[PDB]
């Protein structure tokens, strides 16, 4: 329908061995973008490499929480394409939910770290990496519609998100000037293993919660993606983007 | 090729960004309605677009043309399941010197005239189980701006309108959304001081319509997103 | 530079608790409504040497000679309160045109009709506070009532607009938007964090302090209880 | 008058050697709140006490050691936890996002971020086990809304604030904990005096009231959300920024 609308440009992609970050993949590889696959889980970045004109796909495996994982998985990209990735996205999230009276230090620092400091450092990474080849970009981090309106046992997770779209209005401000976009994705409930994680009955309810009054599939949020890496989104910086299905609008 | 069951309304398409987003959807193989005050110019406008394509005469403030109307789109192109609002006016000026005619003036076309054109596109996207409303806004309506008060109230109240009546109508398939351009190349920026402006705009320009437009077809075509009030400034809500 | 505020729609429920809070705080009120009946009953229970006007904010010309009474009886005009307001609830296609035009002008263009007329006397004694009485449903929306989030949207952006534009003046206006107000809810008031509906001196006492809060302008200050969090 | 308005509060307030949390204790203590000034630097914070039992205390909210230890040290002193808990600690270490260190990173957001949530967690806990009603505020910023040059770890630390406030105003609701949080624009402090002259001058343009809010604008918002003036106010974000960024 619409391929070769990224041809000519390589896509980053963290955390993309499973849900969002997996369909943001084959989508991103579905308008022509060869997709740099980056997942802590190896085996699951490979999985999604296998689901997809130069070269091919890559897997690549990385902490993004730690300073140096986040270095060395830019320069081993740069290293295996030549070219620093003109596309960045941060799906690399986890979700270690607790009640604030009973949150211990673990649950909180864990969640920041992946989450906060992993998106951090894969945004200023990618960034210097664009910087320093002149080449224009644009960098997406997944952030939530709990990233705006906080949630029940999400002291650490909302805390989290909000701090990505912070965070990546201040790297929009800074990188304008340098032709790198930074945009952030707000999604509802998705269709995800991490929601698999909530019980049916709380799917239950939120879903008579939803306007739509349904569960987003990750296809709605590789769809925003796709849009926000594109030159078709040229003159959007800054901006969050709310993929929820009207909930907390 | 097949039946075209997308049909788009764009009132206000005759010129600037209404145009544009006409422009965009017909490529892409929507059916379009050309429609404004001045059916010459709205005439002109679908017929670079193609002969599938119709233009229609209508002002938004008066609810009878807008019924008029839609009740000559739909027996000439079919149901109307896509909806755009790009029809608005401006006039920079301050409170204390701005008539109560000026307010009511734009009110009615910027605000009114967007829930009229809803108003009437609800009874063929629900005939249709199915439709898609962007109400274009600006990204001054919620943040506001020293000389255009009476604007940014007309294009405030499309964000509340435009959320309440996507929570409304939800259940129907009908999906409302609102595009927040900023500083765009139409003539309604025509002597706005680009230069001193955009030293503080993070993309260091002002946006084209066609830029703008593509936002439109984006929120017709996001299938998970209501209630939404995309913001296309080029970072310019970060300073504004 | 006196304590003298104008509370436009202070007969009944927010207005009249706004009124009522400020004649305990040693404001001199005046209380404006079209039912002139009401204002009086409203300006009788604040105590002593409160005014009450009729007017319809509506009308271009009927709150210019409001204003003008205003000046006459009561002098400079120190706060706006706009709490003037309609409200019908109602799906879109069932809502004729006369009721849409009906609240747009009471809720919004009223608000701005009034923050108009108070310009020229706080523009030369270069000092005023303004507070216009929104929703949070004229931010995030609500069924069934979109010509009031309409309305109720609109004036966030004005207030924000005029705030923009008279600052330099020393002026500043904002907006207070309350959630829920007690003036049904059970499937509604379990959902709220605090677990009940807002008063109506409670939403009074936020719009007296962004009144005297001398660094906040162009602000909405939501009164909801957790509701937007949720809503 | 409102010097007897906070008569029955203890007030808790971190930062509150300099600045802000300086301003916000004298403002709570004007109110006949008995406060409980806190701060990383032991002498300001005893200073602040003497500008005011009140009394002062030394604490690292960035540890968790320090946190659990400081509201212990309180409720001890006072038999009482704080029924007003401010969070006006915060640091800065500006640098571009291109040139920002890990260091300068983890120490902003361990001060302004992790160590609000451990005041507030820590607080909350000892309101809900003596099953006392309270407010809680925490002291976020306007770049934590749109962001700012050169504060890329700032800016989202106090965004996180802010999803952390509302939160915990949506699980401490049932408990009658309000939590709000406080949005200033650019205040005359010593973290403002941080930033070169030249930048103070173009900010000081760009705000609408045309001049750097006081302490005391801070304190009069902190003031009022500790207040049962507020008392139907919670997951609300107070915007003290004199209309810039609005
Ligand atoms: N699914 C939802 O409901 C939802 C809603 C809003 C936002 N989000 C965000 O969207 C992103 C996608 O999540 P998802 O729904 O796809 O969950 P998911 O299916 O569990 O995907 C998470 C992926 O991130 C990878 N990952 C986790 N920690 C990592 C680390 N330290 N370093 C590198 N990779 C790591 C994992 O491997 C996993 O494949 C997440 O960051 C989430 O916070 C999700
Ligand atoms: N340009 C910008 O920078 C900017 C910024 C923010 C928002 N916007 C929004 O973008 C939209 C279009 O851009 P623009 O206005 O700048 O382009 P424009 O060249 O001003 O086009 C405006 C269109 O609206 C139509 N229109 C005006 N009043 C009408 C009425 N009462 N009834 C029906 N149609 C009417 C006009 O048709 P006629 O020939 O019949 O008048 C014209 O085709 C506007 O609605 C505006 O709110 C633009
Ligand atoms: C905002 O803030 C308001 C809070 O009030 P509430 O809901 O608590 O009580 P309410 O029942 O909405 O009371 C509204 C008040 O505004 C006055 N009012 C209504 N329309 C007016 C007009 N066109 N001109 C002048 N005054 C008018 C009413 O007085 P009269 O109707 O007696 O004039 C009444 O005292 C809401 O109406 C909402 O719109
Ligand atoms: N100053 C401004 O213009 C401004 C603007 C927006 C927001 N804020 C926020 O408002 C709050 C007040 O700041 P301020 O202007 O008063 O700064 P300040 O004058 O430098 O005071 C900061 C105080 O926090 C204490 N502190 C620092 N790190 C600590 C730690 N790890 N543990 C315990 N105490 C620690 C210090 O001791 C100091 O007394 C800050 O959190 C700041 O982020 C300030």
């Amino acid at each position: 329908q619409l391929q070769n609308r990224l041809r000519s440009a390589l896509a980053l992609v963290t955390g993309a061995g499973s849900g969002i970050g997996r369909a943001v993949s084959v989508r991103l590889a579905g308008e022509g973008a060869t997709v740099a696959a980056c997942d802590l889980d190896r085996a699951a970045a490979q999985e999604t490499v296998r689901l997809l004109p130069r070269g091919n796909h890559a897997a690549f495996q990385a902490d993004v929480s730690e300073a140096r994982a986040a270095r060395c998985l830019l320069e081993q990209v740069q290293a295996c394409f030549s070219r620093p990735p003109s596309v960045v996205v941060s799906c690399a999230g986890i979700t270690q939910d607790e009640f604030l009276l009973h949150m211990s230090e673990d649950d909180w620092d864990k969640v920041i770290a992946v989450n906060l400091k992993g998106t951090f450092l894969v945004t200023q990474a990618a960034a210097q990496a664009l910087v320093s080849n002149g080449c224009r970009g644009s960098i997406i981090n997944i952030s939530s519609i709990v990233g705006k309106v906080g949630n029940v046992g999400q002291t650490n997770y909302a805390a989290s998100k909000a701090g990505v779209i912070g965070l990546t209005q201040t790297a929009a401000r800074e990188l304008g000037r340098h032709g790198i976009r930074c945009n952030s994705v707000l999604p509802g409930f998705i269709a995800t293993p991490m929601t698999q994680k909530v019980p049916q009955k709380v799917v239950d309810k939120i879903t008579e919660m939803i306007p739509m009054g349904h569960l987003g599939d990750p296809e709605d949020v590789a769809d925003v993606v796709a849009f926000l890496a594109s030159e078709d989104s040229g003159y959007i910086t800054g901006t969050s983007v709310e993929v929820t299905g009207g909930l907390f609008m | 090729h097949h039946h075209m069951d997308k049909v788009c309304a764009v009132f206000g398409g005759s010129r600037g960004i209404g145009r544009a987003v006409a422009q965009l959807m017909a490529r892409k193989g929507y059916r379009l309605a050309v429609i404004a005050r001045n059916l010459e110019g709205a005439k002109a406008a679908a017929g670079d677009l193609g002969g599938d394509h119709l233009a229609f005469s209508c002002d938004v403030a008066k609810e009878h043309d807008v019924q008029n109307t839609f009740e000559e789109l739909e027996k000439h192109l079919g149901r109307v399941n896509f909806l755009v609002n790009a029809a608005g006016i401006n006039r920079d000026g301050l409170l204390v010197r701005t008539k109560t005619e000026d307010m009511v003036s734009q009110l009615h076309t910027n605000l009114l005239g967007s829930m009229l054109t809803c108003k009437a596109a609800m009874r063929t996207m629900i005939q249709q189980q199915g439709g898609s409303i962007v109400n274009v806004g600006s990204i001054v309506g919620l943040k506001g701006n020293s000389g255009q008060s009476v604007y940014s109230a007309s294009k405030g109240g499309l964000v509340g309108f435009s959320r309440a009546l996507a929570k409304e109508v939800a259940r129907k398939k009908i999906r409302v959304n609102v595009v927040a351009p900023g500083f765009v190349h139409t003539d309604m920026t025509k002597d706005l001081k680009e230069e001193h402006l955009k030293k503080n705009i993070p993309l260091g320009r002002f946006g084209e319509t066609i830029e703008v437009a593509h936002a439109v077809v984006f929120l017709l075509e996001s299938p998970y997103i209501t209630g939404h009030v995309l913001v296309v400034d080029g970072g310019l809500q970060l300073i504004l």
